[PDB]
């Protein structure tokens, strides 16, 4: 349900982040 | 339901920093 | 209560980070 | 309560992106 | 537990941003 | 679970903004 | 969503154990 | 998931706690 | 919201079912 | 997780409960 | 918070339960 | 936290209902 929608986007987010980060 | 919408939420903001690091 | 809190809160962060996407 | 903190630090979370964005 | 857990970095993620926002 | 998961991705989400900030 | 549902539920419930605990 | 699951399971209780209540 | 509301009936659960137990 | 042990636990209860009412 | 009370509640139903049970 | 306390009531309470519906 909602909870693992909210979960899989989280992981999205902090890769995202991370790259970001690194550049 | 409010877990909906921050799902939603998520989904949006997941999007825009994908966008970000892809830039 | 708080969970509307939060919703409420990730909508504006959502909203912001679009904007500095753009 | 965990969520009351939550909440409270989203809204300075979006606080902080406004004036990012702005 | 997790939600407190989740608190604590939300704690940490608004603290980085108002140094980045400041 | 999801809030186990959600957690985690919040640690890493964490980090790479304090490099961000602190970069 | 999910957390209305349940609100609802236990509505019903303690209506129930309210006429329960006074027969 | 689990909040859903956990929802349905308390429509079910709600049920069995008004037929327990009606004799 | 929905929390407080499930709370709030869980209070009134709790009280019915000391009545019982009594 | 434990959202996960409370769905197994209302399970039971809804079980339990279904017996009782019969 | 409505989870700290959750919990205190269904402390209170699980004593209740436990002196029914008990003949 | 409260979550895993309610868990744990829930499963004081489970297991009391099944003494409830043997006896």
């Amino acid at each position: 349900g909602s909870l693992e929608e909210i979960a899989k986007s989280l992981e999205e987010i902090a890769w995202s982040l991370e790259e970001i980060a690194q550049g | 339901g409010s877990l909906k919408k921050i799902a939603k939420s998520l989904k949006k903001i997941a999007y825009s920093l994908k966008k970000i690091a892809q830039g």
